[PDB]
């Protein structure tokens, strides 16, 4: 009964993509570091630079989809729905723009289960120092002008929908460049 | 032994046959099929071109690589310079499969000009839709982007439909080029199409020009190989 926010994939029904959003986080260093030593679970992806929950979910089904193909561009499934977060295909300017780092005090947690793949989440939840929201709070916490900034948009973009389709369109086609 | 890299790629387009087994068809072409369904909460089209039956496999996957390459690479380009189009969600390449947003509750150009011309039974009142087309594919082309399939059945007026909302579909056949022959072709189905399914419209595709060449300060040389590729049939 909970602030978590999951969907399953579409693509692959036999997957649960779970979404954990903190505020006033403390220990980010930690951290990232955790992460880095595989002793915590999931994309820590900084949510300054998150519009909407379904540009996660778009990454995290194009991120499944390549780890089960074998074809993934980065080393783990963590890395990749942070990598395709990005407008483009420099994998250490991905990961480290829309990764955290020890300055941030806003932290999204993704992850994904499937099948004997669980998780536990009370514990995850008790590693960030920080206090766990809604993700009713995003639009609180991101910030439009760093999204511009990241992401190029462009004003003949925005003439013709919203800020989170370009966005979109361009982590779609970005393997075709 | 079978390749684990094999398998895991026949999984994934048993996968995605299985997605689209039970979707409900929008649009058949000649090579193409086009599904509605839901991707991650958003209302989605699926389009995808299933073997023939007479063909090599190996033919039949390059064809559709190439198109859904090609299509991907037009729509980008498209929302980069504002004209309207499908936003992309996804493009599987495993199977050749393009997931984008359906443009909901919207209809061809080409319904609507034959409804229009069933009701008023005069073009006269096509004028407005004809300036708008003459804007839209006037900067298509200045982005140098050959759409390869102009007929009034890949444009869509999106509700409410009096506002003349127009969104292109179906870049498959799309390329990038400068050349104003390649443009002019473009232009010259677009009149077949006008010709041959909307009978007794050519007031409306002569508005139609007359925007394009406002609009694009390139139409000249254009205007100028499309009288030249209608001679040369
Ligand atoms: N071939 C494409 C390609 C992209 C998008 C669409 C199509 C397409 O046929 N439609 C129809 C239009 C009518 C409608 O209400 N819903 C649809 O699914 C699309 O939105």
């Amino acid at each position: 009964p909970h602030m978590q926010l999951t969907h399953q994939l579409d693509l692959f029904p036999e997957c649960r993509v779970t979404l954990l959003l903190f505020k006033d986080v403390k220990n980010a260093g930690d951290l990232r570091r955790k992460a880095m030593e595989g002793t915590i679970d999931g994309s820590l992806i900084n949510p300054t630079v998150i519009v909407d929950p379904f540009q996660i979910l778009v990454a995290a089904n194009k991120a499944v989809h390549l780890y089960k193909l074998g074809k993934m561009k980065t080393r783990t499934l963590s890395t990749e729905i942070i990598f395709n977060l990005s407008p483009n295909n420099n994998i250490s300017e991905a990961l480290k723009k829309f990764g955290i780092s020890a300055n941030d005090t806003s932290i999204l947690i993704v992850y994904i289960e499937e099948g004997e793949k669980q998780i536990n989440q009370e514990y995850l939840i008790s590693q960030v120092e920080g206090h766990q929201v809604s993700l009713k709070n995003l639009p609180e916490i991101m910030n439009i002008t760093e999204v511009k900034k990241i992401y190029k948009l462009s004003s003949q973009e925005e003439s013709i929908g919203t800020l989170l389709d370009a966005i979109i369109c361009r982590m779609s086609t970005k393997d075709v460049l | 032994e079978p390749a684990p890299e094999a398998e895991a790629l026949a999984a994934a387009r048993e996968r995605s046959s299985r997605f689209l087994s039970g979707l409900e068809l929008v649009k058949q072409g000649a090579e193409a099929r086009v599904f509605r369904g839901r991707f991650q909460g958003r209302a989605a089209v699926i389009k995808h071109r299933f073997p023939k039956g007479y063909r090599h496999p190996a033919l039949e996957a390059r064809l559709g690589r190439r198109r859904t390459v090609q299509e991907a690479r037009a729509l980008l380009r498209c929302r980069r310079a504002g004209i309207s189009a499908p936003v992309v969600f996804f493009v599987d390449y495993a199977s050749n499969c393009l997931y984008m947003e359906e443009i909901e509750g919207s209809v061809t150009v080409r319904d609507y000009i034959q409804s229009t011309m069933e009701t008023e039974k005069t073009p006269q009142g096509l004028s407005n839709l004809a300036k708008t087309i003459g804007q839209v594919l006037a900067r298509m082309h200045d982005e140098d982007l050959i759409h390869g399939d102009l007929t009034t059945s890949n444009m869509l007026l999106k509700p409410p439909l009096e506002q003349l909302n127009i969104v292109l579909i179906d870049f498959g056949l799309s390329f990038i080029s400068a050349l104003p022959e390649d443009k002019g072709v473009d232009l010259y189905v677009l009149e077949k199409a006008f010709l041959s399914t909307h009978p007794n419209t050519e007031t409306v595709f002569e508005a139609f020009l007359k925007s394009y060449s406002t609009s694009s300060k390139k139409a000249r040389p254009v205007l100028k190989k499309l009288d030249e590729v209608r001679l040369r049939g």
